[PDB]
């Protein structure tokens, strides 16, 4: 009990649910994104993302930047997919 | 001087009967280390009808004991005055069972 | 008090008595009445006869001397026996009947030490009662 | 001694699969495996057994069932006598196997 | 096949038999005819034979070394090597051990139970031991049943 | 008395255990008297600088030995024929005979022959001369004298950081992922093209000439304009002898994949690449926390969060934050687990895909490095399994870890433990099985009967890597598949030349040896983790002692009141399972140097024939390698390698001693030290000396920790002759 | 090849580093 | 046959000697009637 207090960063909320869904403080910056919006993005991420794996997959010597950026989004797609959950289930 | 003792044969089950290896004599068994063929050799064993004997007196002398044991524990068990008795039981060990025992192996 | 002129049980000597610590940190004594002259083991080892009267006992450990009183009180009948602890400055002090009468039968004005109040599956974690002044009690 | 007695005496025991000397390099390596497990006893304690056991009794419960004679862990004198009969059993009969095949090997 | 050859046509197989063969007829030459140790022998060799024959018609897999190599991954022209015994097995050991759990309830409900389990009731015991032919049914009836599975709140456990 | 200075109840004791337990309990700081969590943590800070302090002095003197009394130069001309020697032997007790048996190396006076690769490692880093060695060290003592500076200032009263800082988990996440890590391996892969590469390539580059030389003939300029790939053309011919500018190249950044031909080791090009790469991704996951801005994550905000909703995990991880940021000890678990697991990686990985240019020829060497890492491996995962069962005595909290998954685990611990026992006992039983029914067959003369079962999941992941020799297809042995197509013109056309040709360990050919001998690890693994888990789960309590976490971590016993209760404590499952771990680091150690062996003397069928039975290990692998090493010395002279026969038999004793304090225990040796004590007091002449500390025999726990360390003592020292005496005789 | 001024100059620093480790041991001590 | 030589012969150590007596003979003899099967023959 004589433990010193945890230092945690600024701004630090309380983050643990056990409703249906996170509190959408679990989204931080795009926690009033719009579930359409996470909706549209996901879609359109993996679209591109899969475009520029394939046009990436036999790798050449020289692969293309902007493919290669654009490959990071099919990752990118699955948060935006959970996040359009969690904003759908949340209210929004 | 040149066949190996054996008095142990193995059952031919699982490859075991490799372990009868060729010991001599037309005989192939587990060579033996305990001596038993130059002990009979000294006591002047020669077949083995004698050998026969030899077993059918242990086994006479086995059941003997037991029936001894028993005998002696359900039927007519000694008091603590007889077993008390040490100048008897040492007098007796010493002469009979020593003396007649090395005795009776001279003869 | 503790008369040191009571005789001792007529011991023929061992090399299990007491040492230099005996006469640097602490001698223990003990002291008992016996009906007869019977035959006892020293706890250091060894035979002795204890005395028709009073035998006053030296050893080098409480340990001993209670292991001796304990062989006094089962083997014999014997219960009358006293244990001191004597510094080197001379300091007798009295210790096993030390309400005159034994441990083990309650008695009147002692006073509990030690005692906690409620089962050790109450005790405290060390995580709670760490950087703490806290007793896991 | 490591090599010109054990290292060098070994070979006839170590060589001895497929000959009528298999039995005594089985044996060799079954006292070994003795002697290593005698060493489990010895250097051990009971409380770990006994806290062991509590666990291996507990999934017999999660099944509803379990010895009516409750599991205990050896004595800490009986761990002491397993350790030491299973020590003397291992280190005898590598002894055992060593010397038997060695000699039988050269005698 | 798999990643072998068939042991049935395999130059390192006909070598270990050659070998095997060879030495007990090494062992034979010194050991008149029709003595036992010269039958022994012969029976030894007839039985090596037979043996390095059924191995190659068997459709085992040798390797380098001219020794069988068995394949336990699952492939159904391999059942018998790892599979089918394992199924044999898991049969006889669940038989045995369905028994002895029907056994500890049935001395569990008795008026000394360490009787029971030290000098057994082998009437009881014997019809257990029947009973245990169907005891992969048996086993799952008790479970489904919720004889077999005790309670968490029912099951002593340390402290934490 | 004041010896313990941290412990009254020490200093106060009138018998040598003060000195014994003032030795072993030195840097248990929590449980020094009077002391506070902020002294606590600066002490551990200062410790910390000490001890890197004491690796770069190490490091140096390494260094340093190596350019005086060193071959290196000599050793760089020719490095496949030269012995590189550690350093010069003088010793008063040498023999003319020994002196001339340990000159060598093309030396003129004894000499240590390494064995830890320090020359092919510095080789490969680009240093040629000794000056460039003495250099280094020079930098390393200079440095250790910094940290010992920065050791000693962060103790005074206006430099002593506070909890609050040492608390500071998102800080020093960010700053260690990018600058500790990140920055590190970019430096490395500057150094790599700057330093290491021309050095390969025969250019001198060094301070007085990098900042003239250019490491690329285009400079900076294609990596500024986007033209990355001309950083990766004209790469280095296969016949480019290492160190000269003999079919050299100019590619500064590559992915060949594979082993450079002449070295034998992987190209320098990929791991500058590698470790540029690995950079700036360490780089962007230093950015990921919170720091004074307003970017980032904030882990109790994470792992509050995650909770499935399900509740299959109940809390899920809340509390964990403050759990582990309390907990020094559960710090101290997870680093020594994944430090374990990296070395254990370091050892599989450096053998399979040797970095250093002529290491893979170095037979010793290998093995020597091998065995090393495998038992430091060991070692930290016995020590992270240890300290999470401290943890779980000092500083679990359950009301903190309300329902959580380590309060879930302490729930089930039972199932665990039991499971656990069950899998120990299964794999136990059934390897044990094999090879006894093997040993028998083999025995009787009927080898065919053995059961040999081909580790076929292995070499079908062999296969899926690109192995040919095994007929799968795949995914890599298949010329048609996605996988090839994908990367046959980045990498595969080297890694398939390497993996495919037996010259090298990439992924060495496998059989029922290897299966065989792979589920005894699983066995060793799975037992080592039982003791350990079982230790840590009921270092709180158990139905026997239902209070320990009241005892502690490392009480004697409990006496013999409820059966007995020796070996009751989570210390004392540590030191079962230290017997555990060095079986099985021994059963790893000696699986890989005998599959080595025969395959560098070329009869791998050796292995592939006697690895079935423990017999053919017992014959063909100790008996048959031992010969070199119990001849280092003999009735008709010696050699070189009779340090390795007496270092052999020195090993043996302390082993057999251990087993005294292993078997005997103390209340034999406390009657034994009453009856010494009287004789000394009662002889004259001699008790005119006296004893200021009563001598007692030694504590339950101490001789249980004294056997341990005779025990670990031999066996080490017992396998480090036999491997490398055995590997320098043979070759 | 390596001179004797130079394995000085190695001394020198070692003994710099030394009287560094006493001055932390001290600090630790305390 | 007497009732306690019977509980004598149920005991715990005799049954079990009986009982893996049988099980080495059986074991035995399915060897010695069908020896060297290392498989199931398919
Ligand atoms: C960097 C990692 C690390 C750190 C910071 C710590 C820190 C700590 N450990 Mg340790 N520990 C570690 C790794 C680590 N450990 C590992 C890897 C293991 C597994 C082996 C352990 C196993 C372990 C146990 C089981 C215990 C500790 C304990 C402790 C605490 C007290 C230390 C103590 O008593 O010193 C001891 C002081 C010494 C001087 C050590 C003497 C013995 C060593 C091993 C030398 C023996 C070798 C010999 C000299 C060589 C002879 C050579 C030959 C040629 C003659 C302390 C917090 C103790 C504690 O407080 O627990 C609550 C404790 O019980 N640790
Ligand atoms: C208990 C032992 C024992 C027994 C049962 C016999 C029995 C016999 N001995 Mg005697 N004998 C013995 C010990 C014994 N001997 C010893 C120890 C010696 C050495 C002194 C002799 C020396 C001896 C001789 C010299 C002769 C006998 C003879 C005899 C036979 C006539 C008496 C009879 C078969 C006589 C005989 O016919 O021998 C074949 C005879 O002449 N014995
Ligand atoms: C470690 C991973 C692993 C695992 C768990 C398995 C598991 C399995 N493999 Mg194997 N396999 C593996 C790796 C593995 N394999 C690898 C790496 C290879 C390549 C070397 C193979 C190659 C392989 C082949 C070629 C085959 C298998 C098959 C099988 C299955 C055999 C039983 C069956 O079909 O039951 C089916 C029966 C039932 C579901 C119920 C039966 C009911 C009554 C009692 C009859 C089984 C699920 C066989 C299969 O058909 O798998 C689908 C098969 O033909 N495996
Ligand atoms: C001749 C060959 C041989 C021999 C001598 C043995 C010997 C042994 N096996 Mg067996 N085993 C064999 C072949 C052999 N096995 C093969 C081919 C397989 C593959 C299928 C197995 C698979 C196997 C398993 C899975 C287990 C054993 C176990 C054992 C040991 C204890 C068995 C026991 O107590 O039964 C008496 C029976 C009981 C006490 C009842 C409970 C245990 C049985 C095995 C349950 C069976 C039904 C159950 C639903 C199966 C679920 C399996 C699943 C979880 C994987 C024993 C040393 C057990 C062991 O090592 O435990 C530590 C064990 O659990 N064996
Ligand atoms: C960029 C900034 C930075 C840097 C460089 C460091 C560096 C360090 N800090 Mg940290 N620290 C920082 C910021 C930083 N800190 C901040 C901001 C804080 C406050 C929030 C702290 C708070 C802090 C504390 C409280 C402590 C440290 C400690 C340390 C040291 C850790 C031990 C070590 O050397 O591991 C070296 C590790 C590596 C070089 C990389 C990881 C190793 C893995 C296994 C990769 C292996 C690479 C390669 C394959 C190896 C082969 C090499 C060769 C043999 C072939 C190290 C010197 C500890 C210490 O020792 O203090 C003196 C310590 O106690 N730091
Ligand atoms: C070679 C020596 C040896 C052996 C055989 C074992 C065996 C075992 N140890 Mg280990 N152990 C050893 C040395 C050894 N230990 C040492 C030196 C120590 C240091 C003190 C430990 C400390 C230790 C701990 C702390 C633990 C173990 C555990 C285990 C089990 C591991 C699982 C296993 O393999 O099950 C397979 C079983 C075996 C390999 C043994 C079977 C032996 C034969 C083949 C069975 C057949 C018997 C036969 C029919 C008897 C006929 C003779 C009769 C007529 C008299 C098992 C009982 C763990 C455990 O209990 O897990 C469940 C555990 O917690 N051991
Ligand atoms: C190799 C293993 C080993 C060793 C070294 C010893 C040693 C000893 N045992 Mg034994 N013991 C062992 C295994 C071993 N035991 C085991 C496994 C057990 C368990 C069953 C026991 C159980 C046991 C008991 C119960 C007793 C002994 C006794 C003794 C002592 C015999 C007399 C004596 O002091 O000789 C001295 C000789 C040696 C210790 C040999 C090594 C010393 C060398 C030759 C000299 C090296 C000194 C060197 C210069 C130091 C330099 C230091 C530094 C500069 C580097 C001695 C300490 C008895 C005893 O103490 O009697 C007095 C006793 O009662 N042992
Ligand atoms: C090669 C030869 C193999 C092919 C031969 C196939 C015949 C298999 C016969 C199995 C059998 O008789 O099970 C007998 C068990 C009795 O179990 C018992 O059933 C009891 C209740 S009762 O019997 O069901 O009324 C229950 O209390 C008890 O625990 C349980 O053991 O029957 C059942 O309980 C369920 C039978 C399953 C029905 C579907 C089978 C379809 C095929
Ligand atoms: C390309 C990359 C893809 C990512 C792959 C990584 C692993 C995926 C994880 C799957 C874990 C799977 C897992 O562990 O799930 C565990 C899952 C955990 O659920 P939580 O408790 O988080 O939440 C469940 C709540 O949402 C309901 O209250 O619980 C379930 O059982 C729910 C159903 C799972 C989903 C059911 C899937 C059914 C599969 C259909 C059969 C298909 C095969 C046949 C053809
Ligand atoms: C990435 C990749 C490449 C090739 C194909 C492949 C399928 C392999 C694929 C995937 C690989 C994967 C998923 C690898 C998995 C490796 C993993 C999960 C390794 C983890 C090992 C875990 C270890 C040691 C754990 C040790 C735990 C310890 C001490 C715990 C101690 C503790 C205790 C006892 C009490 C509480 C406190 C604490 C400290 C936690
Ligand atoms: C392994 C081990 C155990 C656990 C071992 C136990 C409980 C033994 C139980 C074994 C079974 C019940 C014996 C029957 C099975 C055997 C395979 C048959 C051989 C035994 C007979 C000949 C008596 C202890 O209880 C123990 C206690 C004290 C010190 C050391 C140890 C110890 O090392
Ligand atoms: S033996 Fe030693 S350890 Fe085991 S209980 Fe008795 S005293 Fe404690």
């Amino acid at each position: 009990a004589g433990y010193s207090p945890v230092p945690s960063p600024d701004n630090t909320k309380e983050t643990y649910w056990e409703t249906k869904a996170p509190s959408s403080q679990v989204l931080g910056i795009g926690k009033d994104v719009s579930s359409g919006n996470y909706i549209v993005a996901s879609v359109v991420a993996a679209v591109v993302g899969a475009a520029c794996t394939g046009q990436c997959i036999p790798l050449t010597v020289s692969p293309n930047p902007v493919f290669i950026l654009g490959s990071f989004l099919l990752p990118y797609s699955w948060a935006l997919h959970v996040a359009a959950w969690i904003q759908r289930n949340n209210g929004k | 001087t040149a066949v190996k003792p054996s008095a142990q044969v193995v059952w031919p089950i699982v490859g075991q009967e490799v372990l009868n290896g060729d010991v001599g004599g037309g005989f192939q068994g587990v060579q033996i280390t305990s001596g038993f063929f130059q002990i009979w050799r000294a006591s002047g064993i020669t077949s083995e009808v004698e050998l026969y004997w030899c077993a059918l007196a242990g086994l006479l002398m086995s059941g003997l004991m037991i029936f001894a044991g028993w005998f002696h524990y359900h039927k007519a068990a000694p008091k603590l005055e007889w077993f008390q008795n040490a100048e008897s039981m040492l007098n007796h060990h010493l002469s009979g069972l020593l003396g007649l025992g090395c005795l009776s192996w001279a003869g | 008090t503790l008369n040191l002129q009571i005789p001792s049980p007529t011991f023929e000597g061992s090399t299990g008595g007491w040492l230099r610590a005996a006469e640097v940190e602490e001698k223990y004594a003990i002291t008992w009445t016996s009906g007869k002259e019977q035959v006892f083991e020293m706890p250091t080892g060894g035979a002795a006869i204890m005395r028709k009267g009073e035998n006053l006992l030296y050893l080098a450990r409480k340990e001993q001397c209670l292991a001796l009183g304990t062989q006094l009180k089962t083997g014999f009948k014997i219960t009358d026996y006293k244990i001191y602890r004597i510094f080197p400055s001379g300091e007798v002090q009295y210790l096993h009947p030390k309400d005159g009468v034994f441990p083990e039968k309650v008695n009147a004005g002692r006073i509990g030490v030690g005692n906690v109040s409620h089962s050790i599956g109450k005790n405290l974690n060390p995580s709670q009662i760490k950087f703490t002044n806290k007793s896991f009690n | 001694w490591l090599r010109d007695f054990l290292w060098a005496q070994a070979s006839q025991v170590i060589q001895s699969y497929g000959s009528s000397l298999s039995a005594y390099g089985l044996i060799f390596l079954g006292a070994h495996f003795i002697w290593a497990f005698s060493l489990m006893f010895l250097f051990s304690g009971r409380g770990y057994w006994q806290e062991l056991i509590e666990s291996v009794v507990w999934a017999h419960n999660k099944l509803n069932f379990a010895p009516a004679i409750q599991p205990r862990a050896l004595s800490i004198t009986q761990g002491r006598a397993v350790g030491l009969a299973h020590y003397l059993l291992g280190g005898i009969g590598t002894t055992w196997a060593f010397f038997l095949a060695r000699i039988i090997s050269v005698g | 096949v798999a990643g072998l050859t068939p042991c049935k046509d395999s130059k390192d197989f006909q070598r270990r038999l050659d070998g095997s063969v060879k030495k007990l007829k090494t062992r034979l030459a010194k050991y008149e005819k029709g003595t036992p140790p010269a039958l022994a022998l012969e029976k030894q060799i007839e039985r090596t034979q037979a043996r390095f024959e059924r191995y190659g018609k068997a459709g085992l897999l040798c390797g380098t070394d001219g020794l069988p190599h068995l394949i336990t991954d699952g492939r159904w022209s391999h059942s018998g090597e790892f599979v089918i015994p394992g199924l044999f097995f898991l049969y006889i050991a669940g038989w045995i051990g369905w028994v002895g759990r029907s056994y500890v309830l049935f001395a569990r409900e008795s008026d000394k139970p360490t009787e029971k389990e030290i000098i057994l009731d082998v009437p009881a015991a014997l019809s257990f031991v029947s009973t245990g032919f169907i005891w992969p049914v048996s086993a799952f009836k008790e479970f489904t049943s919720g004889n077999l599975i005790a309670d968490e709140s029912e099951i002593t456990v340390s402290p934490r | 008395t004041k010896f313990p200075k941290f412990s009254q109840a020490l200093a106060q004791d009138p018998a040598t255990r003060r000195i014994w337990y003032g030795l072993a309990t030195a840097h248990d700081f929590e449980s020094h008297d009077g002391m506070t969590e902020e002294n606590l943590y600066q002490k551990i800070f200062a410790s910390h600088f000490g001890h890197l302090a004491i690796i770069f002095l190490w490091t140096s003197g390494n260094l340093f030995h190596v350019a005086w009394q060193g071959n290196f130069e000599q050793w760089v001309l020719n490095p496949l024929k030269v012995k590189p020697v550690a350093h010069a032997i003088w010793d008063p007790h040498f023999g003319q005979p020994a002196v001339k048996a340990f000159t060598k190396g093309g030396v003129f006076y004894p000499v240590n022959i390494a064995t830890s690769g320090v020359y092919h490692w510095w080789y490969t880093i680009g240093m040629r001369t000794n000056n460039d060695l003495y250099a280094g060290s020079l930098f390393l003592l200079f440095l250790s004298g910094v940290f010992l500076f920065a050791g000693w200032l962060h103790l005074q009263p206006k430099f002593r950081p506070g909890l609050s800082w040492f608390k500071n988990n998102e800080s020093r996440l960010n700053h260690h992922l990018s600058g500790l890590f990140g920055f590190s391996s970019l430096a490395w892969a500057g150094h790599l093209i700057h330093i290491a590469i021309p050095e390969a390539r025969g250019q001198h580059v060094g301070w007085d000439n990098f900042t003239k030389t250019l490491p690329h003939p285009a400079g900076l300029t294609p990596f500024f304009t986007g033209n990355w790939s001309l950083y990766a053309d004209n790469p280095d011919t296969a016949n480019h002898i290492f160190g000269t500018s003999e079919g050299s190249g100019s590619a500064i950044l590559t992915f060949l994949g594979g082993f450079h031909p002449q070295t034998q080791a992987l190209w320098l090009t990929d791991i500058a690449h590698h470790h540029l790469a690995i950079g700036v991704v360490f780089i962007f996951a230093g950015h990921m926390y919170r720091t004074n801005w307003g970017i980032g994550h904030s882990l109790k905000e994470i792992l509050d969060a995650h909770r499935p909703p399900g509740g299959r995990l109940g809390a899920g991880h809340k509390g964990l934050f403050e759990t582990i940021t309390n907990s020094l000890h559960f710090q101290l678990g997870l680093a020594l687990a994944s430090i374990g697991v990296i070395t254990s990686l370091v050892a599989q990985h450096m053998y399979a895909l040797p970095a250093y240019a002529f290491i893979a020829k170095d037979y010793t060497t290998q093995a020597a490095l091998y065995t090393h890492h495998q038992y430091i491996a060991g070692f930290l995962m016995v020590g992270a399994f240890a300290h999470g069962a401290i943890f779980f005595v000092r500083d679990y909290d359950p009301e903190q870890n309300k329902n959580n998954v380590l309060a879930r685990m302490l729930e089930h611990k039972e199932a665990i433990i039991s499971h656990l026992s069950w899998v120990s006992l299964f794999l136990g039983f059934h390897t044990l099985g094999l090879y006894i029914h093997n040993d028998v067959v083999v025995a009787f003369g009927t080898p065919e009967k053995q059961i040999l079962v081909e580790p076929v999941f292995a070499q079908w992941i062999q296969a899926s890597s690109g192995k040919a020799l095994y007929g799968f297809d795949v995914l890599l042995s298949s010329s048609n598949s996605v996988a090839t197509n994908a990367s046959n013109n980045i990498w595969l056309p080297g890694w398939l030349d390497a993996i495919n040709s037996g010259k090298n360990s990439l992924f060495l050919p496998i059989g029922p040896g290897d299966f065989l001998v792979h589920h005894a690890i699983a066995l060793g693994l799975h037992t080592t983790a039982l003791i350990l888990v079982k230790g840590a789960l009921d270092a709180r309590g158990s139905k026997l002692m239902p209070d320990k976490k009241d005892f502690g971590y490392s009480f004697p016993c409990d006496g013999p009141g409820r059966g007995g209760t020796c070996d009751i404590s989570a210390w004392d499952a540590f030191y079962l399972s230290m017997f555990w771990m060095l079986n099985t680091i021994g059963w790893v150690t000696f699986y890989w140097h005998w599959k080595h062996v025969t395959i560098w003397q070329g009869n791998a069928g050796q292995f592939n024939e006697s690895s079935t039975y423990i017999m053919g290990w017992l014959r063909d692998y100790l008996w048959l390698n031992s010969s070199p090493l119990i001849n280092g010395y003999n009735p008709f002279g010696m050699n070189s390698l009779a340090v390795w026969a007496w270092m052999f038999l020195f090993g043996h004793l302390i082993w057999a001693t251990g087993f005294m304090f292993l078997i005997s225990w103390r209340g034999y040796w406390q009657e034994l030290i009453e009856t010494l004590a009287w004789a000394h007091e009662r002889t004259p002449l001699a008790n005119l000396v006296r004893w200021k500390d009563k001598p007692v025999a030694l504590s339950i726990v101490q001789a249980r920790l004294v056997g341990l360390i005779h025990f670990t003592v031999g066996y080490v020292f017992t396998y480090a002759a036999f491997v490398i005496a055995s590997t320098t005789g043979k070759f | 090849m390596i001179s004797d001024t130079q394995i000085f100059v190695a001394l020198i620093l070692a003994l710099v580093s030394l009287v560094l480790a006493i001055r932390l041991g001290t600090a630790l001590y305390q | 046959m007497d009732s306690n030589f019977l509980k004598y012969l149920s005991t715990a150590p005799v049954l079990l000697t009986v009982w893996l007596s049988f099980t080495a003979g059986l074991v035995i003899e399915a060897n010695r009637f069908f020896p060297d099967m290392l498989y199931f023959p398919m």
